[PDB]
RNA sequence: AAGCUCGUAUCAGUUUUAUGAGGUAAAGCGAAUGAUUAGAGGUUCCGGGGUCGAAAUGACCUUGACCUAUUCUCAAACUUUAAAUAUGUAAGAAGUCCUUGUUACUUAAUUGAACGUGGACAUUUGAAUGAAGAGCUUUUAGUGGGCCAUUUUUGGUAAGC
RNA sequence: GAGAACAGAAAUCUCCAGUAGAACAAAAGGGUAAAAGCCCCCUUGAUUUUGAUUUUCAGUGUGAAUACAAACCAUGAAAGU
RNA sequence: GGUUGCGGCCAUAUCUACCAGAAAGCACCGUUUCCCGUCCGAUCAACUGUAGUUAAGCUGGUAAGAGCCUGACCGAGUAGUGUAGUGGGUGACCAUACGCGAAACUCAGGUGCUGCAAUCU
């Protein structure tokens, strides 16, 4: 059936992977920040590796998740540099599909050589409504295959809307 | 040993009635290697009685040889004789508990036939003389009074 | 060299049983305790507050004492060639009623009616309990029911 | 599922279910633990708890007491019955929490027979107050909140319902720090706002502030508020009254009903679809056996 | 330096198992449990010989394994390399200890010195499979096997078919019927129990009747 | 040893009945943990070899690891199950039931809780067997190297260890 | 497990499964899942008085512990703890 | 009989896969002025009950389903065990006598019961 399984963006999770702290990462937060409206929310290493130059509890990384139309602003605004073709990799089996782009200066955005260029994870995640059933408080539930996101779902919906190729076999 | 002294067997070949029920039922299974039992006969316990019997009457132990020495003990309960006694035994009467407790242990002599094997402490079953041997009591008994 | 604490020995006792481990069900608290009551005591391992100590386990006594998450229990405990008194402060999750006299006074109450239900009748009382009886003479029949005749079997060895 | 998941002999056989009502998730056990139990020394002494539920939209306040066969109602009373004394719209907002408290604390304070003494504020200028025992009489009667899965926000609706509970007479011990109002960096209640709240002007002043910003909001919602002419200003006066109806007479008004108990059984078995018969399964296998075996 | 079997022959103690409490401890003498055609079909061997111990001992590792060889040598000198299957039946789990000798007997618990099966009376030790038309070269296999064990045990032939637990006219008429199947060099075997969908997938050869 | 207070009273290295507690023996391992023989069927952008290769997130063998359903074998310091023997309490007059006083505890509450006053039912009054009675107090000796047998059992190859 | 630039066996982001296979200073064994684990908020009940009780036992001491009474506090909307 | 709120026992209630659900309820669901919480009004808070929906939740039913529960002279009076003997055997061990008595197995049968209050063609 179809009444309103439609399949909304759950939301979208921005993700900048630096190897270290300090300085470099505070820029790439910047990015994160003046691109999502929102303010970015910082990760510590989970342990240390020596051969990436890591400590434990160092501030490794940014990321930032931002839900409802301002997802679509930027989803769209990637895929542009990303040309609309994705890969038959990149969604995953429950659902959600990703991918990312060197250089963020491709989606608006200026130069300024204070900031510098960063890369960028793009994932999304996908969803029907009535999700909250998994998420809420009380008579926290799950949602029934007959509803559960599915990598074909997805695809045909990003293969839909968008316009967009998905290409490999 | 505990139950040796309670079913007032204390000395090697005395002997003493016992109404059977599941609460003394398994009185005798405990003492069955120590024992030799069965059921006796109205002759054996008539001649038990009239031959080997006594009274506990302030303690002491009383021969019978009169009737009335019954009667003033057991009397109370109906029974003045000494017909009387064995016949509240045989029966299992109403009142075979005091009719049974004021017998004295009877005391037998060692059998006079003998044992009829050679050793006495297997059970009866694997031709020793232990445990319940039925109505097989009365011969044994009979030549040990 | 040895060793003797408080707890020493219980691996097994105060163990949960088998899928009941977790809270402990609501009904353990509803329950109410009085002065007089005969209790069993049983320890909780989950609840390590107000634990009887494992020589405790298994045992009975009765109620001394309520106080408001416990009950006092008295336990007569034998030490040398003689019995000595034990107070114990037992949380509620290490109690519960005893069964141990049900019986009793469903007895009673019972023994009381068919005393009314005889002496107000013409007597015919005969209400103390009596021990299994031996069984008396029987009939048995053959009509549906020829004896078939068994012997013993031959040695075998299915390998 | 996918294969490499999906679950073992061994797993399942193993797996100790926990209570019903936490598979359900609706019971908090480790609360209801010490919302229930009582002091050993206060023997059958009921604990009464005043459950405050909401539904998605209904309010429900029932004073339960426990018992190992199962807990027990001594009273209840629903948002939904404030239509019965002046309230036909809102009935999920904050005063509608708080009316049908007052609903509740009345109804069985009522039928307790402590209805005459202790009152409860009258008044109500949101002063914070518990109901106080009455020199020389009976105490009042005790009851504590049972929130629930609520979380506690200072400012939630569950803790409105508190206060006209507390307001209408019942003894319900509680604290100011979650009473709309209460300042966050001092140590102080603006009985200013929380009065306001208990007659609804957050919603008031949300009408009048929509009437001259955007009309198109204003009749999508607040609809009703249009088809019945109650704007804004009067909402107090309709709470105000609600208030004294409840008072007046809260004893509890049942369903009409119409259909017996034994009618809305025979239409509800007519969709109740039954288990079946082993000699019906033996045959829908031998049939399966003969179909999807016998070769087609 | 291994001291007489005659040592360690009865049953002494309790089971000391290799263990994180135990952890330092030889290997076992025998270490193959299964010679000759492993690999073939349960149709393809159907009598089954039995080495079976009449006493409460225990057997070495060592003479498990010298028994073994014994067995399987003769075997397959014989009657074929391919022309059965012997299967030890019998694993050595149980630790000896040994007292190495200063100190006297004070402080006396020993080091391991090597491995024993525990066997019961009426358990098996060597199982055999072959083809009826080789009974007696296997039957002297396990007789010369013998000699390398303490204690009595005496050879069985089966009633059973192969290492199946059905006897031979009761294997017969489940195979025969269908609700046979084989897998490695065991078998399996349809139930009734369970979906009924994926039970006619497997064995699609019963679901006739016959054949 | 001295007794003392009582006396069918109360008493018990025993059974029965009713209600508990226990994780040993056995058992189990196609049940968890841990061990252990064998194959069979799967899965790879994902350990390595290797033929085709310009490569491939290529195909094909191959050996491994894992997974599936199976297979032989084990545990003092493993276990779902779970004995036998031992083991707690109870089987009344200090009992059962009714009426309704006391309080500063406790209840929303003359509600409860505890202790009571008044009233109703005697020995088949509440299983068995036994009871040369039961209870109680003071004071003091010797002893504080132990050894042996059946069964359970640890160390040791073993021992008249 | 399946997914995302640099990024690899291992960095950070997401989703699914997940009876606990983790974690709770330490030996091991018990125990624990809207917690007893992990993040945060507020704190000093790690306080004051003097008795009873359990283990070890002589039913002495010591250690450690339990349930109350009389205070003063903490935290929580609250039952409580 | 349905459903909801609060429950008791805590798998016959769990798990896997399908399908069916009237009416009410519950639910999902719309909103961001206000209390309130977030990297994100997803959760959490509030407002509407109006704009939408049985798709999910929920309830039930199907399955030689997995699990779980119950039964039985199915296995087995088997294993183990208290008691006995100047019983057998070099021993290891093993029979017998008077009692108690399992677990696996195998087969059959089941797959939540129920308390308080409100509500419903
Ligand atoms: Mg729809
Ligand atoms: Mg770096
Ligand atoms: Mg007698
Ligand atoms: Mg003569
Ligand atoms: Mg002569
Ligand atoms: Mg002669
Ligand atoms: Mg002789
Ligand atoms: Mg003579
Ligand atoms: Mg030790
Ligand atoms: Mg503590
Ligand atoms: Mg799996
Ligand atoms: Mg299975
Ligand atoms: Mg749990
Ligand atoms: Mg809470
Ligand atoms: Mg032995
Ligand atoms: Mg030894
Ligand atoms: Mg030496
Ligand atoms: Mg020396
Ligand atoms: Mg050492
Ligand atoms: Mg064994
Ligand atoms: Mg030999
Ligand atoms: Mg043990
Ligand atoms: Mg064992
Ligand atoms: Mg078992
Ligand atoms: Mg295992
Ligand atoms: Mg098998
Ligand atoms: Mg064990
Ligand atoms: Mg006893
Ligand atoms: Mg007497
Ligand atoms: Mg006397
Ligand atoms: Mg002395
Ligand atoms: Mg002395
Ligand atoms: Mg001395
Ligand atoms: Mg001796
Ligand atoms: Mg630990
Ligand atoms: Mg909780
Ligand atoms: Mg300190
Ligand atoms: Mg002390
Ligand atoms: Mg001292
Ligand atoms: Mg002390
Ligand atoms: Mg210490
Ligand atoms: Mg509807
Ligand atoms: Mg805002
Ligand atoms: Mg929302
Ligand atoms: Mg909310
Ligand atoms: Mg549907
Ligand atoms: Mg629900
Ligand atoms: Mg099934
Ligand atoms: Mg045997
Ligand atoms: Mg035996
Ligand atoms: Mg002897
Ligand atoms: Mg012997």
């Amino acid at each position: 059936q179809n009444p309103m399984r439609d399949l909304k963006i759950e939301k979208l999770v921005l993700n900048i992977s630096v190897g270290e702290s300090g300085d470099r990462l505070t820029r790439a937060s910047k990015v994160l920040e003046q691109l999502s409206g929102q303010t970015p929310v910082q990760s510590k290493a989970r342990y240390t590796v020596r051969t990436f130059g890591i400590r434990r509890n160092e501030k490794i990384a940014v990321h930032v998740t931002v839900r409802g139309p301002k997802a679509e602003e930027i989803l769209e605004r990637g895929l542009k540099v990303k040309e609309y073709q994705l890969r038959d990799r990149n969604f995953s089996a429950t659902g959600n599909f990703g991918f990312g782009i060197d250089e963020h200066i491709d989606l608006g955005i200026k130069y300024d050589p204070s900031i510098g260029i960063f890369g960028m994870d793009f994932y999304v995640v996908m969803n029907r409504p009535g999700a909250r059933v998994t998420r809420r408080k009380r008579c926290k539930g799950t949602v029934g295959n007959s509803h559960k996101t599915t990598k074909e779902d997805t695809v045909s919906w990003f293969k839909q809307k968008y316009d967009a190729d998905v290409l490999d076999k | 040993r505990k139950v040796l002294q309670l079913l007032r067997l204390t000395r090697i070949n005395s002997g003493t009635f016992v109404k059977v029920t599941k609460a003394t039922l398994e009185l005798l299974k405990l003492i069955e290697p120590y024992v030799a039992y069965g059921y006796p006969s109205y002759s054996t316990i008539r001649q038990l009685v009239y031959k080997r019997g006594f009274g506990k009457i302030n303690k002491q132990r009383v021969p019978l040889s009169d009737n009335a020495i019954i009667e003033a003990n057991l009397g109370k309960y109906g029974i003045l004789s000494i017909d009387d006694l064995i016949h509240e035994i045989i029966t299992v009467g109403p009142h075979f508990k005091q009719a049974n407790n004021f017998l004295w242990p009877f005391k037998l002599s060692n059998p006079s036939g003998g044992w009829g094997v050679p050793r006495k402490f297997k059970h009866f079953i694997q031709g020793g003389s232990f445990g319940n041997r039925e109505e097989f009591i009365n011969k044994l008994v009979k030549s040990m009074n | 060299g040895k060793s003797h604490g408080y707890r020493s020995r219980t691996r097994y006792m105060f163990q949960r049983d088998f899928r009941k481990h977790g809270a402990v069900h609501l009904s353990t608290y509803l329950k109410v305790y009085k002065v007089g009551d005969i209790v069993d005591i049983k320890a909780n391992g989950s609840i390590q507050k107000g634990m009887p100590h494992k020589f405790y386990q298994g045992k009975t006594g009765v109620v001394y004492n309520v106080t408001k998450s416990s009950v006092g229990v008295i336990i007569n405990k034998m030490v040398g060639n003689r019995y000595l008194e034990k107070r114990l402060n037992l949380r509620v999750e290490h109690i519960k009623h005893s069964k141990c006299r049900q019986e009793f006074l469903e007895r009673v109450k019972a023994n009381a009616a068919k005393r009314a239900e005889a002496k107000a009748q013409g007597v015919a009382v005969q209400l103390k309990r009596q021990p299994a009886q031996p069984r008396e003479s029987r009939i048995v029949s053959t009509e549906g029911n020829v004896p078939q005749t068994l012997a013993p079997v031959p040695y075998e060895t299915f390998i | 599922a996918f294969q490499k998941d999906a679950k073992s002999s061994a797993y399942s056989s193993r797996f100790q279910t926990p209570f019903r009502r936490r598979r359900e998730g609706k019971t908090d056990y480790y609360q209801r633990k010490r919302l229930v139990t009582q002091h050993k020394a206060k023997y059958n002494t009921p604990k009464y708890r005043l459950v405050v539920r909401f539904t998605n939209k209904d309010i429900i306040c029932q004073i339960i007491s426990s018992t190992i066969t199962g807990d027990v109602v001594l009273a209840a009373a629903y948002s939904h019955e404030l239509p019965r004394y002046g309230i036909t719209h809102g009935l999920t907002n904050w005063a509608a929490a708080y009316a049908t408290g007052l609903l509740i604390a009345r109804r069985t304070l009522q039928k307790l027979g402590l209805d005459e003494t202790y009152k409860g504020v009258e008044e109500v200028e949101g002063e914070y107050e518990l109901t106080e025992a009455v020199e020389d009489g009976p105490r009042p009667f005790k009851v504590f909140l049972d929130i629930g899965l609520q979380r506690t926000t200072t400012g939630a609706r569950v803790f409105g319902a508190l206060k006209g509970a507390s307001d209408g007479g019942l003894y319900v011990p509680h604290s100011e720090n979650r009473f709309p109002g209460w300042d966050f960096e001092t140590e102080e209640i603006d009985p200013e706002l929380l009065r306001s709240y208990i007659f609804g002007g957050h919603v008031s002043q949300y009408m009048e502030e929509l009437a001259d910003d955007d009309e198109e909001r204003f009749s999508e919602l607040f609809k009703g508020y249009l088809a019945d002419d109650i704007d804004a200003d009067s909402l107090e006066d309709i709470y105000t009254s609600a208030h004294e109806a409840i008072r007046a007479d809260p004893a509890f008004k049942p369903t009409e009903k119409k259909f017996t108990k034994e009618q809305y059984a025979a239409e509800s078995k007519k969709y109740r679809q039954t288990k079946l018969s082993k000699e019906e399964r033996a045959a829908r296998v031998a049939a399966k056996i003969a179909a999807l075996a016998g070769q087609q | 330096a291994r001291r007489p079997a005659r040592c360690y022959r009865y049953q002494k103690n309790k089971p000391y198992p290799k263990s994180r409490y135990n952890r330092a401890v030889p290997d076992s003498k025998i270490r193959i449990y299964d010679l000759g055609k492993k690999k073939a079909t349960v149709d393809e061997f159907p009598l089954c010989v039995h080495l079976v111990s009449n006493e409460l001992e225990q057997l070495s590792s060592e003479a498990l394994e010298a028994a073994r060889i014994c067995a399987n040598k003769y075997m397959t000198t014989v009657s074929g390399r391919d022309a059965f299957h012997l299967r030890v039946r019998v694993h050595p789990f149980h630790v000896l200890r040994i007292n190495k000798m200063q100190q006297g007997m004070r402080g006396a618990w020993g080091k391991p010195h090597g491995l024993a099966a525990r066997v019961d009376i009426g358990q098996i030790i060597f199982s055999v499979r072959t083809k009826d038309s080789n009974k007696d070269v296997v039957v002297e296999g396990l007789r010369r096997a013998r000699y390398k064990f303490p204690g009595q045990q005496k050879i069985i032939l089966s009633k059973k078919w192969g290492f199946t637990n059905l006897d031979r006219p009761e294997y017969l008429k489940k195979r025969e019927a269908g609700e046979v199947k084989d897998d490695g060099a065991f078998v399996k075997f349809l139930s009734k129990k369970g979906s009924l969908e994926n039970n006619i997938r497997e064995f699609p050869e019963y679901f006739a009747a016959q054949a």
